[PDB]
């Protein structure tokens, strides 16, 4: 019983899962049956989810708050879940070459914006 | 009613009843689909539209245009054809059925050689 | 009719006062831009 | 991070990592995804039913 | 109503009813492009704020009057998109008159303008031409000069109940200081060192801005198909009656012609 | 080319441009200006086509061009109205339909047993400011069998020359042509008139 909807189309909707493991502030939690209440904020990491056998899916979710109620429901509300199919590494290395370089060279929120997005381009290129 | 009797009034009115309401809603059928209608709308849409091309006979003269045969309907066997339709006895058959076709006898034989 | 080729300005009525001041309103909003930017760019 | 300190909320931060990852992903795979990033809105703070000046970042 | 007075109204009207069944032909192709977007945005609404079902966040008494955010469209042509989003908001504010007022658009601020001049604290224009997105919503929240220091935090809008018709809802938005002290909000493990109260308000601040813009886009999308459907209507009845006098025009002209050089040829 | 209700400026000017393209050698020019009298100038349309009926009863093409068919209508009613007669409708006598009929039936195709000659007409209706509805407009449009349109407002955007596809149309259809042209002519009929009737959708 899963409930990840995204902000433009849904994945989970219906109750039809199982296992689900999803990187949170802390760490890498995991939901199984009957989970707990735990509603804490999700990380830029992989938001798998065992579907019985081995029939997961590697969704790359952008960071989001993984909610879980107390009727064994998880709510992972996420602005972007991605495949890890879905993504280039060619085209992954440009951005990350161009936020270290950025960063700690100007002012305002240009130095402080580029620090957020080297973290979250080298966790992302790591789970190939 | 009065000239041609209460038979062939009660044919002509039921069928110039579902070409008028088909001809009215084909403006909302372009802008909703054809499956966001109610039952009974559903049912007069796909009779109408076998309604429309049964009136439309082949002539001996325009055999060498169409290549069908010509057909020539009397005035008994045109109103006991649209009566039937308008029932429910020939809800199954196809739409291509009645086209180039005249008669009650035409629309069963060429629905039967259609597919086999 | 045929040819409608400007038919609403070439009548006169209520559409056709309607379609000058709604291009003169625009014309005068837009010409206040552009003669303010032409000042500040005269060196 | 440190986003407390700033004038970043959760809102602004949802935001900018939503950003990020989608043009970090494939170049070819981005229809109908350009417009979600950019907006030309602007916002105008009213007092009294004057307004100040018109800002939009 | 002369034969150069009626050729001028009939071609002008039947220019009017060109445009006006163009543009509801138009209307229905973008009807169908926004029902993904509105639909997509009812599932987001029952997941992202479904923590605040199960721990019941009310509020409860007024803290320096309160916050209202009247979201419309800037452009007209929609029936009575603009008046019926203004006679919800005027009914509100009557029982409290000393709340600010945020339009997101020029037809709402006009109309809100002669009734509430001084409520009006803040002005937001350009967000009816194109669809909503995260952007624009993520944008307005954070510049809504202090919008947490509220004890109640309304967003009009009109919410499509159906495929022809709307109505002018309403959506409450708590703050940080509401989101905290509901009755089982600590039901849940959350990490009280890290923001979490005032994370819950910020989030859910854009995403309920979001929701109601993609819900009143749909449901003046939907009322400008049914007025241009009306206007085309209504142009064709006017040009059928104008097509009756222009034929009795001609042929008086005709006759009133023919009469006056057969009167001087016989004298 | 009979030039009737035309100036004298104008009919020296087409005589020019045609000689200089090796044209005027087998083209025959009937000259009917206005400053003449009324009796010259309704005569040319019939003087004109008794001497492009001889190519056509020995074995010969013609092809004959009345400019205008709105001028010989006027020197026809000048005459009748100063010969002590009862006029009609647009001051013009009882007559009015016969007369452009009974010129314009005369240019016809024989058949073999004739000679296998054909005459073309080609009458020019001035219109007043577009009404293809009108008194002369409509006598010469119901005897002809097709008519071609030309709009002031198609003539102003690119289209050289203004020809409205959706007002002009030939009773002879696809019957007097070639069959190489049909064959691509068939397709570009469907494809034109399905883009005039979805032309408003290009503003969006």
């Amino acid at each position: 019983k899963v409930s990840l909807v995204a902000p433009h189309q849904a994945i989970f909707t219906n109750k039809e899962v199982s296992q689900v493991n999803l990187p949170a502030s802390s760490g890498e939690m995991g939901v199984l049956a009957n989970h707990v209440p735990t509603v804490e904020e999700l990380a830029p990491g992989v938001v798998e989810v065992i579907e019985s056998s081995g029939t997961a899916s590697k969704y790359f979710v952008s960071g989001g708050f993984a909610s879980i109620l107390p009727g064994s429901k998880l709510s992972i509300s996420t602005v972007e879940a991605h495949p890890l199919d879905a993504f280039s590494s060619e085209n992954i290395k440009s951005l990350l070459a161009e936020a270290q370089k950025n960063a700690s060279s100007a002012d305002e929120t240009v130095a402080a914006e580029a620090a957020i997005e080297i973290e979250v381009l080298e966790a992302l290129q790591a789970a190939v | 009613v009065s000239v041609v009797g209460q038979e062939h009034y009660d044919v002509a009115t039921g069928v110039q009843q579902t070409l008028q309401a088909y001809k009215s809603l084909q403006d909302i059928i372009a802008i909703l689909g054809m499956d966001e209608l109610s039952e009974q709308d559903k049912l007069t849409v796909e009779r109408a539209r076998k309604i429309q091309r049964f009136l439309s006979q082949p002539f001996a003269v325009a055999e060498v245009f169409t290549g069908i045969e010509g057909k020539l309907v009397r005035l008994k066997d045109t109103i006991a054809s649209f009566k039937a339709v308008l029932e429910g006895k020939y809800d199954h058959l196809p739409e291509n059925a009645f086209y180039m076709v005249g008669g009650i006898e035409d629309v069963v034989a060429k629905a039967e050689k259609i597919a086999a | 009719v045929r040819s409608s080729a400007g038919a609403v300005r070439d009548a006169g009525g209520a559409f056709g006062k309607r379609e000058q001041a709604e291009e003169e309103r625009y014309f005068r909003a837009r010409a206040k831009e552009q003669l303010a930017a032409l000042k500040k760019h005269h060196e | 991070s440190s986003w407390q300190k700033a004038g970043i909320s959760f809102n602004k931060y949802l935001a900018i990592a939503a950003r990020t990852v989608q043009r970090s992903l494939k170049n070819d795979l981005k229809v109908a995804a350009e417009k979600r990033y950019i907006s030309d809105a602007k916002v105008q703070k009213l007092e009294k039913v004057s307004t100040t000046d018109l800002a939009s970042n | 109503a002369t034969l150069r007075e009626i050729e001028t109204r009939l071609k002008s009207i039947k220019n009017i009813e060109k445009i006006t069944n163009t543009m509801k032909v138009v209307a229905s192709t973008r009807m169908g492009r926004a029902q993904r977007a509105m639909a997509s945005s009812r599932a987001f609404r029952e997941g992202d704020s479904d923590f605040f079902a199960t721990a019941e966040t009310s509020t409860p008494e007024t803290a320096e009057k309160t916050l209202i955010i009247a979201v419309s469209s800037d452009k007209g042509l929609c029936g009575s998109i603009h008046s019926q989003i203004a006679k919800a908001t005027r009914a509100k504010l009557q029982e409290t008159p000393n709340a600010d007022v945020v339009t997101i658009g020029d037809k709402i601020k006009a109309q809100m303008l002669r009734t509430h001049s001084s409520n009006v604290v803040l002005s937001f224009n350009g967000v009816g031409k194109e669809a909503p997105t995260f952007w624009e919503a993520s944008l307005i929240a954070d510049e809504i000069r202090k919008l947490g220091d509220y004890d109640k935090i309304e967003v009009m809008y009109n919410k499509f109940v159906s495929g022809v018709a709307f109505e002018p809802s309403v959506f409450p938005s708590f703050s940080p200081i509401s989101i905290e002290e509901s009755p089982k909000l600590s039901e849940f493990e959350l990490e009280e060192d890290q923001a979490i109260p005032t994370s819950l308000s910020q989030i859910s601040l854009t995403n309920a801005i979001l929701n109601a813009m993609a819900e009143g886009y749909a449901s003046e999308i939907s009322a400008r198909r049914n007025a241009m459907d009306n206007a085309s209507k209504n142009a064709g009845e006017m040009i059928n009656k104008y097509s009756i006098l222009y034929n009795r025009t001609r042929q008086a002209v005709i006759t009133n012609e023919l009469v006056d050089i057969i009167t001087g040829a016989s004298s | 080319y009979v030039a009737v209700g035309q100036k004298r400026s104008t009919v020296a000017q087409l005589v020019q441009t045609l000689e200089q393209n090796d044209a005027m050698k087998y083209s025959i020019v009937v000259a009917a200006t206005a400053s003449e009298a009324a009796p010259l100038q309704y005569l040319a349309p019939f003087t004109a086509c008794a001497i492009a009926e001889w190519f056509r009863d020995n074995g010969k093409h013609a092809l004959i061009v009345y400019d205008d068919l709105s001028k010989q209508a006027v020197a026809y009613r000048q005459l009748s109205l100063l010969l002590r007669r009862p006029p009609g409708r647009e001051a013009y006598p009882g007559d009015v339909f016969y007369l452009h009929s009974r010129l314009l039936e005369r240019a016809a195709k024989m058949s073999d047993a004739n000679g296998g000659g054909s005459l073309t007409a080609l009458p020019v209706i001035e219109t007043q400011g577009g009404d293809v509805s009108a008194y002369i407009p409509t006598n010469v449009i119901s005897i002809t069998d097709g008519q071609i349109f030309l709009e002031a407002e198609l003539f102003y955007k690119g289209i050289r020359p203004a020809i409205n596809v959706g007002l002009s149309v030939s009773r002879v259809g696809s019957a007097a042509q070639v069959k190489a042209m049909k064959q691509v002519a068939g397709s570009l009929k469907l494809f034109l008139a399905q883009y005039r009737e979805v032309a408003a959708f290009a503003q969006f």
